[PDB]
């Protein structure tokens, strides 16, 4: 019996973990008032992992709500799950985080890590065995992105073995819908670099792709697209919550997919995916989900999979199914798509099954995929910080809040640090 | 760019927005059929609880055992704050409106206000329960163990307790009222007259229908009192909370916000 | 509890103020009296509550002289408005800014700080300052320069935007408009965070291509510009996916600590007769602000670069034809940006439209204030420099400075800023070459 | 030309639909990864379905016939078993 | 039995008198005229600790209600439970302290004094055996500071083994309610110490810390301040008037929490305080009543532990709870945290489980804790007296009033030794 602590920051961060909690309200059976009201027992028998019992059956999340400007509270407290937060988990702050890594790390962000250091630490003590630590936050801009990191640096020097598992929105080539993206993910990557262990790169272009040329819809707004990286990060710790033929843990993904511990950047994959037009229409069969997976459309991340060989892949599955179609249909993509995976590891592809399927599907199955792809992302990135860090630009908001200069030039070396091994495993 | 057409006319996404439009559409049928949508449920409970009743009559100008007697706070020049609130008001049923929302009827606690309304309208509507042993028809008491009930056809009874750390008021921070459905001596209250250098001689005598009381809870000595500085933001328009302290003022008096008339059937 | 105190300096100030200030009080229930009618808490950022529900403003509407403001406390709005809040004088600056920094400042300065700090004890997070004021009149430009190098010491850490009434560079209302507006300048310059600015000339364009209306008075100028505060000032009001505070626009749009001038724009300028015949999609409700004919300010961006564009979007906008949108201007070529800001946009959405006056615009349910930094600014900029070098080559109209006790050498300090100013816009302009 | 231009206006009371519903779009929750059909008794653990609950009853115990046009014995390997209330045992009387 | 005659002198005094007596009275059911209108049979057992019987099932508190100046006890009677207090027991006097402990302690307390030790051996002479009188007062300010410590003095005397025990309310750091409290406390610890047995030490100041940071309250009225002192004072006697497994009365709480004769200034705290929006997302487990009493803010001093360390700690839970849980959370917190609990004493820790628990709680606990840290009392206030006394400030009514300089050097000298006690126990 073990425990994933959900955290989450940022005005993107909360949302994601606001639509994180009903998806896992709806399969674990809780309704809006945190009574129980379902139809089985499997879902009480490993209800500790994210539900603290509280007297009178209410189950309350064992997740750390925060923000530096205090206006997506009410949202969060205004939507439909509303009732079933702590509100001292709600912890608030009076400021704006104005769009600055520097805001976030070295000043009022850096005065409220120190509530929400006693918050973590009184709901981990809750717990006999503690997994880990689970991170929803947004790369490029305010809050998450520098307290975010300091919440992650604090937790990973308090607790040092314990998994984390950060969902981080990195920013999109196409749009951006802030100027000093380039300087805060740059800013916060480096921080991720020595702290994280299990990264999961989640882009809105990508996921909006998504929408028009797969889940082929019209109007996309934030919550239905939310909700697809809330329905991968509900199905990546299945195994923990439901029974199932050879389990997966955090730990078990990790070990199988980092190969290096610098080399720890994925990008993810839920695709049980259809349009409500072909939606009566899908003939679900362990090769269709597979093969639909295995496509460079439904990842998450703005990312080729074909510009680059795969180091490791995983398919987290979840439903009633046979798995010898999981293993030999996996095989014959590991076969097929040969020049797409690395030469130096064989059977670079993680097999796991989960008995219960998420409610109102058939079965689904979770893509998690550490790739040298990454750099369409990560080098991009460098090139954009580069360019706008050559005429010193937009940057005395970042000097003058008790930053110096030259740890800029330590964000871009040790970016390019990354750049390095992972160039290296596209020639081998 | 385009031109990014609506309803009806079959172009652009028309096929995925007629699928998504027919399965909302499907969806509230079904709600509606089986009627389980909200309107439903606040049509019900509000004809539930604004069903019509009537008075008692007041063959005498006393108030009975037994009998449908309404609770009216009168009105008041008091100024002692500036934001007011009406006048003539009457203890009303308040069930909270989210935690009350599924099932039928809540707990334990319930809530009390004071709404505008002088007509008796069923929310508003008490009797006067006998407590002690006593019969349907003797007459009320100043400092006799009354009680006051109000119905599901299940009798919730008017009751508070002393003050702790985990309940109060909910606008003050005071005493609360709230309506059970146990039997205890927490459900017991008491009349007393208004005055009170002429109150401990009419110890003992009957009280009018009509007339200013003040009604103690004969486990905290408190009075029945409705803020009128703030209010309760509920569906059946605002209203204001009553809670139990007594207020003194310069002559060991109490203010006209402790007072609390009873109204019985007078056409 | 996310609270800004706007001040209003000078004739103009007062009069953007009372247009705005009536936008404010149409957009929340908020009677002229000064309670709401009967019968969430949005108004708790412009709005102080009282017992009886009196919503009483937190501006200040600062003038040298009376009339203007004695007009107010007579006219339609004569109880909402706190009597020691609007601030009057004896005796104009006439036209001054020596008479509005050296002379008359001093008799009045105290009790506006006074005033200042009384509505600054009621406000929990005080976001900041957001001023109005002209660079025209000794009122509206010398007064304001003793209020920075007053509150910019006394409130060092808080975020200030002015909204300034830039002089038109063709038609004009004063002959000492180029000696106001380079002495406010270069007292205003290193004490300002981030400064919008809006032209009378052009919205005097805009009044009579996108209005339709040949004879329009000069209120709707001020309406306009009640449009576009109401605008920028919404996202600390209302809840939408984007949300943007007041601190982003300096961090997205101030990247260096001179250059603090962007141009507004505004969208949906129909009035409501070629309203319901439109799409007002979100695709040329961009290209409207993007247009170079519907700026603030007369000056075309073709002319220049820009250096970073702020889009704040209201109503029933989603945000993905916004990104449609911006991807549509950045593969136009005509619309160009500067090689080290690539990604400069910066998206702020709120969902509550305008809510309209009744007058001339329009009842939309899309609208879009684009704040753009560009470097097209600096011919504006040099062309009241070559006025002020004109007029200053045989020393016009100086005796009435120096009378003042306004000294000589700071004319010369004033003119040599604003050719470092020129100069910084340069090198901030040209391409990378190394 | 103050009271001329700035008259009071009664009755001009403002709308709050819009931003509510465009409120409404920006946040559907299960009808859009929804499948085929809705059913919240689909679960059914491995060691139950092919252990103490013997196997599917209305499924066919020796009719395994040969379907031809999908060649193969189909009538036991497109079962997969979804009867029977799920896996309650005790759990939900003791909580 | 072992009855407790209630004393309490001074406006505070007599407001923290109301709650006591309202908060037993509650308890014991007795209702704001006597009659046990009550339920279980074991309220009426042990009603003898805090009550007298009078005529007809009447139950009168055993108190003396003090003051110098004809009114707060008007307020007191004149109030709501205010007829349940014997007319004769309220004592007071037509004058007035002024804020002058010596106008109480030597000039207008004298011609009172005689009167109240007649009520006080009325009552302490009619009872089968008195367990010890209790008093409750404000060190800061007069009668409760200078009629109070007098009473004491003359009290011990007369009566020289009954608990003498004290709920002072020591002045506060930053709080200053009024001017003179410097000289009025320094001079009533020199009596307290040489008079009281077990001296309880709560500071407005503590209170309100509490009020606002746990109960989350916005507008603490002085009320719910008197119910924070009232809660602890009960739950000091709760075994001694509710029959329970590991009982403990007052002699024990201080046989195992007093290691020198001179060190008796304990710091009290509460336990299951949480907010009213908060009270349904919870968990009465033992374990959360210990998180809490331990925590450096659920103290009702303004002397945090961690400074210093704990000489001794004692704790009264009031429930029906699991023995091996209460004892194991004892040893780990001794164990966990071993820095904030000196070494020279094994098992530093006193337990006891009253059954009977606090209406509407499942359960709770009292704190009763004598930490070194008591120190940083005694020096704020010497910081203070020394920094005034200096330059005889506000010093010509002191003395005049038929005093002497010599005892203001004596009450420092006392002061600054006791500094001294639980300084060296601070450090082996
Ligand atoms: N909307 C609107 N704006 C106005 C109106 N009248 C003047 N303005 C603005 O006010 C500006 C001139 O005022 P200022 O230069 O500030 O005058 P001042 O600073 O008070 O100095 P004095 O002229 O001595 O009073 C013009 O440039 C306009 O932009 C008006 O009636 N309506
Ligand atoms: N999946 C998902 N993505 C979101 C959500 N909310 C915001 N985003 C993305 O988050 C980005 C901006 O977040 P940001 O302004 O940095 O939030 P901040 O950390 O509070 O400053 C936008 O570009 C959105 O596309 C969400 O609720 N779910
Ligand atoms: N806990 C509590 N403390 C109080 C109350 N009323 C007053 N105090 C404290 O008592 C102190 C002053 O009391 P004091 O003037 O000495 O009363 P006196 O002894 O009659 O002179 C103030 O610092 C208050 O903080 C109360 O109702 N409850």
């Amino acid at each position: 019996m073990r425990e994933i602590v959900h955290l989450q920051a940022g005005q993107c961060g909360n949302q994601i973990g606001a639509k994180f909690w009903e998806v896992i309200s709806d399969e674990h059976g809780i309704d809006p008032t945190g009574t129980y009201h379902g139809d089985s027992d499997l879902q009480l028998e490993r209800i500790n992992v994210y539900y603290n019992e509280a007297t009178g059956g209410k189950y309350v999340p064992r997740a750390v709500l925060v923000d530096l400007e205090p206006g997506t509270m009410d949202s969060v407290r205004s939507g439909p799950f509303g009732q079933i937060f702590r509100p001292d988990n709600f912890v608030f702050g009076q400021s704006g985080a104005g769009n600055n890594w520097a805001k976030g790390h070295y000043t009022e962000g850096a005065e409220l890590v120190d509530s929400v250091l006693d918050v973590v630490r009184k709901e981990a003590e809750s717990c006999d065995c503690l997994q880990g630590f689970q991170l929803t936050h947004s790369l490029g801009g305010g809050t998450g992105s520098g307290m975010g990191t300091l919440l992650i640096s604090k937790i990973r020097e308090e607790y040092p073995d314990r998994i984390m598992n950060t969902f981080s929105v990195v920013p999109s080539p196409k749009v951006s819908d802030t100027v000093v993206e380039p300087y805060n993910a740059t800013l916060s990557v480096h921080q991720l670099v020595e702290n994280t262990d299990e990264t999961y790169c989640i882009d809105n272009e990508a996921l909006y792709d998504i929408c028009f040329r797969t889940l082929k819809l019209t109007t996309p707004t934030y919550g239905d697209l939310n909700h697809l990286v809330s329905a991968t990060m509900s199905g990546v710790t299945t195994c923990l919550r439901f029974p199932g033929q050879l389990n997966a843990d955090l730990r078990k993904l990790a070990v199988n997919m980092v190969p290096f511990p610098r080399l720890h950047f994925f990008m993810p994959g839920f695709a049980p995916l259809t349009s409500r037009g072909s939606q009566q229409y899908r003939a679900l069969t362990v090769p269709e989900l597979t093969q639909q997976m295995f496509d460079a459309k439904n990842m998450m991340a703005a990312c080729d999979p074909r510009h680059g060989r795969y180091l490791t892949v995983a398919a987290v599955f979840r439903g009633r199914m046979s798995m010898k179609e999981v293993d030999e249909q996996m095989l014959n993509v590991q076969n097929k798509n040969s020049s797409y995976f690395v030469e130096w590891i064989p059977n670079n592809v993680k097999t796991a099954v989960c008995d219960i399927p998420p409610r109102g599907l058939k079965m689904s199955a979770t893509f998690i995929g550490n790739s040298t792809a990454i750099q369409e992302l990560f080098k991009r990135i460098s090139e954009q910080f580069t360019a706008m860090f050559r005429r010193k630009a937009f940057l005395h908001w970042y000097t003058g809040e008790g930053m110096d200069e030259m740890e800029f030039t330590e964000a871009e070396s040790n970016m390019n640090d990354l750049g390095n091994p992972v160039v290296t495993r596209g020639a081998c | 760019a385009k031109n990014l057409y609506g309803p009806g006319v079959r172009m652009g996404n028309w096929n995925e927005d007629v699928y998504l439009e027919e399965e909302r559409m499907r969806d509230f049928l079904a709600k509606r059929d089986e009627g389980q949508l909200l309107i439903q449920k606040n049509r019900r409970l509000k004809e539930n609880l604004l069903r019509p009743m009537q008075l008692s009559v007041s063959e005498d100008g006393y108030i009975h055992y037994g009998d449908k007697v309404m609770l009216v706070n009168p009105d008041h020049p008091e100024v002692e704050a500036d934001l007011f609130l009406g006048g003539d008001l009457s203890l009303c049923m308040t069930p909270d409106e989210i935690k009350a929302y599924l099932s039928d009827e809540l707990e334990v606690p319930c809530g009390l206000s004071a709404a505008q309304t002088k007509i008796p309208v069923g929310r508003n509507t008490f009797t006067i329960l006998c407590a002690a042993g006593e019969v349907i028809g003797q007459v009320v008491r100043y400092g006799q163990n009354f009680r006051l009930g109000i119905a599901e056809g299940r009798m919730f009874y008017l009751s508070s307790d002393h003050r702790t750390l985990m309940k109060s008021s909910k606008r003050s921070w005071l005493q609360e009222v709230y309506l059970t459905d146990e039997d205890s001596y927490l459900n017991c209250w008491q009349a007393a007259f208004p005055d009170p250098q002429l109150r401990l001689e009419y110890e003992g005598f009957p009280i009018p229908a009509n007339a200013k009381i003040l009604i103690n809870h004969c486990h905290t000595n408190r009075g029945l009192v409705a803020h009128r500085h703030l209010f309760l933001s509920t569906y059946f328009g605002k209203e204001v909370e009553v809670a139990a302290h007594t207020y003194l003022d310069s002559h060991r008096v109490e203010k006209p916000k402790n007072h609390w008339m009873l109204v019985t059937g007078n056409p | 509890q996310r609270e800004c105190i706007s001040v209003h300096v000078g004739q103009a100030g007062v009069q953007i103020g009372n247009a705005c200030w009536e936008l404010y009080c149409l957009e929340h229930g908020i009677q002229p009296d000064g309670q709401m009618p009967s019968d969430d808490d949005s108004f708790n950022t412009f709005f102080s509550e009282t017992g009886a529900g009196k919503h009483v403003p937190r501006a200040v509407f600062v003038d040298l002289e009376p009339t203007v403001i004695d007009e107010v406390r007579t006219g339609t709005y004569r109880q909402l408005f706190h009597p020691e809040q609007l601030i009057t004088g004896k005796e104009d600056a006439a036209n001054n800014y020596a008479r509005g920094h050296y002379t008359i400042g001093k008799e009045l300065i105290d009790l506006v700080l006074d005033r200042i700090r009384k509505l600054a004890d009621q406000c929990t997070g005080l976001q900041g300052f957001l001023i109005f004021h002209s660079f025209g009149g000794g009122t509206g430009s010398g007064f304001t320069s003793l209020l920075m190098e007053r509150l910019s010491v006394d409130y060092g850490k808080k975020s200030k935007l002015e909204f300034s009434i830039y002089p038109a560079p063709q038609v004009s209302t004063a002959v000492v408009e180029p000696y106001n507006s380079i002495l406010t300048t270069h007292t205003t310059l290193e004490h300002s965070d981030c400064a919008f600015m809006v032209d009378n000339e052009a919205i005097y364009d805009i009044c009579r291509r996108n209005l339709d209306i040949e004879r329009p008075t000069y209120t709707n100028l001020n309406r306009l510009i009640s449009q576009i505060v109401s605008s920028i000032t919404a996202s600390l009001r209302f809840d939408g996916a984007l949300n943007v505070d007041l601190t982003e626009f300096q961090t997205n749009l101030v990247p260096y600590p001179r250059i603090h001038f962007p141009l507004a724009t505004y969208a949906p300028v129909i009035s409501a007769e070629k309203a319901y015949h439109e799409q007002l999609s979100v695709a040329e409700i961009t290209n409207a602000c993007f247009e170079p004919a519907n700026q603030m300010v007369k000056c075309d961006p073709r002319h220049g670069k820009y250096m970073a564009c702020c889009l704040l979007y209201r109503g029933d906008v989603v945000p993905k034809d916004v990104n449609a949108a911006i991807a549509a201007i950045k593969t136009k070529r005509s619309i160009q940006f500067v090689d080290w800001c690539p990604t400069g946009f910066k998206v702020g959405i709120n969902y509550q439209p305008p809510t309209v006056v009744p007058g001339d615009l329009a009842k939309v349910q899309r609208a879009v204030c684009m704040l753009s930094n560009t470097t097209a600014i600096a011919e504006a900029w040099a062309r009241l420099d070559h006025k002020f070098d004109l007029m200053y080559a045989k020393r016009a109209f100086v005796h009435w400075y120096v009378g003042e006790g306004m000294e000589e050498g700071e004319f010369s300090e004033a003119r040599e800023d604003m050719a470092a100013l020129e100069k910084d816009y340069e090198e901030v302009g040209m391409d990378s070459v190394e | 030309i103050y009271r001329k231009e700035y008259v009071p206006f009664p009755g001009h009371r403002p709308d709050q639909i819009s931003r509510w519903y465009s409120k409404r779009r920006v946040e559907y929750k299960h009808l859009i990864t929804h499948h085929q059909e809705p059913s919240h008794h689909h679960l059914i653990s491995t060691y139950d379905d092919h252990y103490n609950r013997h196997n599917y009853n209305p499924g066919l115990p020796l009719l395994r016939t040969w379907n031809k046009h999908k060649l193969l014995w189909l009538p036991e390997k497109a079962d997969f078993p979804l009867l029977a209330p799920p896996t309650n045992y005790g759990l939900y009387e003791r909580l």
